[PDB]
């Protein structure tokens, strides 16, 4: 993956930051954003985000998830 | 050169010598931080195994700065994390701190 | 769209021109001021400081209550300029 | 210290804002926020006092580990014990901890 890939939540993907159901839990799942950011190093040294694929979604929303909880799509 | 029935801090210079010196005697190594809630629920339940099992070697690393590069020889995110040495090399891995896991993982190599 | 923002911080007192779809703290990184922070998405008390005077938009925030706000204080990572203003930073230490 | 005391302050008030909940044995919840303190004092940062970095100055500036960090933050996943949601076998029924207990177990911890 790489910024400016579509993708869409193929995994159970629980957040409580989305604008729709505020601080309450909602499965991202199925639910196609945009890959924004991908986080593996910072000035040359490396960083260890756990979720290192930042996508942007519909609605100024955005998550992290790991490349397994995602699948690119075309 | 670790006190058995007891768990032994080592360094980047005492893990291996030790380690080539249990001989049949499995190890366990716990990698660790001085301030990491986790790490500290397990420290009582972690010497008590050492003193419960007589026929493992349990091992403590400080997971600090002066120890980074033992610390990435032998890999390292989570923490706690257990390696099981058997035989001069890593065998498994636990990483949390779980009891129920770390445990049923000593038992398999006390074979 | 720019104001101007005056910063109290406790080693003296900075004025920069903060863009005003620019966050406070953004904008005083640009200028070289070294401030503290966190997470920067609003939802911790670090980059928190205080109003003395003006009016932000620190819509984004989210750990600061109703008291503390209306107490005047402020979120510098999320925090939107919306006239000329003048915020005293690293105001944690006695925002509890 | 007073740096240990804001990190105490927001601990009790990010649990409440969030209905996570300290972990029964607050001893875990001292040291959380005692390293996650010792931490700010050093990189200027809470940086996640629970993980292991390559380059803690690095991962500051990125914030992704700075408390309360990315996943805790949209997954509610705090692995360092310190925000734990109701149904979890390690909670308890507290978003407070006395002052008193981190400086006692500020030194038991030795
Ligand atoms: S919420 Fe995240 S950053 Fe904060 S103590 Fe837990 S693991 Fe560490
Ligand atoms: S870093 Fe969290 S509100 Fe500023």
């Amino acid at each position: 993956m790489n910024v400016g890939d579509r993708v869409r939540v193929t995994s159970s993907v629980v957040v409580y930051h989305h604008p729709e159901h505020k601080k309450t839990a909602f499965d991202l799942q199925g639910m196609e954003g945009e890959v924004a950011a991908v986080l593996t190093e910072w000035q040359g040294r490396p960083i260890s985000a756990n979720l290192p694929v930042l996508v942007k979604f519909e609605q100024r929303f955005k998550a992290h998830f790991r490349p397994d909880e995602v699948t690119l799509i075309e | 050169e670790a006190i058995v029935g007891k768990v032994t801090e080592v360094n980047k210079d005492t893990f291996w010598p030790i380690v080539k010196a249990a001989g049949d005697k499995p190890v366990v190594l716990d990698m660790f931080t001085q301030w990491c809630g986790p790490s500290k629920a397990m420290a009582p339940k972690y010497e008590k195994l050492a003193e419960e099992y007589l026929d493992v070697i349990f091992l403590k690393l400080d997971c600090n700065q002066e120890n980074k590069t033992l610390a990435k020889e032998l890999g390292i995110r989570v923490v706690p994390t257990f390696k099981i040495l058997k035989e001069n090399s890593v065998v498994g891995e636990v990483t949390g701190a779980k009891y129920d896991k770390l445990l049923e993982a000593i038992q398999a190599a006390r074979s | 769209a720019s104001y101007t923002v005056k910063l109290i911080t406790p080693d003296g007192e900075s004025s920069i021109e903060c863009s005003d779809d620019t966050y406070i703290l953004d904008a005083a990184e640009e200028a070289g001021l070294e401030l503290p922070y966190s997470c920067r998405a609003g939802a911790c008390s670090t980059c928190a400081g205080k109003i003395t005077a003006g009016s932000v938009d620190q819509s984004d925030q989210s750990f600061l209550d109703d008291d503390q706000i209306e107490a005047g204080y402020v979120l510098t990572c999320v925090a939107y300029p919306t006239s000329d203003c003048t915020i005293e930073t690293h105001k944690e230490e006695d925002l509890y | 210290n007073k740096t240990l005391a804001a990190m105490k302050n927001f601990a009790e008030q990010y649990a409440k804002r969030t209905d996570t909940y300290f972990c029964s044995d607050l001893s875990v919840t001292a040291v959380v926020i005692e390293g996650l303190a010792r931490h700010k004092e050093e990189l200027g940062s809470p940086l996640c006092p629970c993980r292991h970095y390559e380059d803690k100055e690095a991962e500051v500036k990125n914030t992704f580990w700075n408390c309360p960090c990315v996943p805790m933050r949209e997954r509610k996943e705090c692995h360092c014990m310190l925000f734990l949601t109701p149904d979890n076998d390690f909670a308890g029924d507290a978003q407070d901890i006395p002052m008193e207990t981190l400086e006692e177990v500020k030194a038991s911890m030795a």
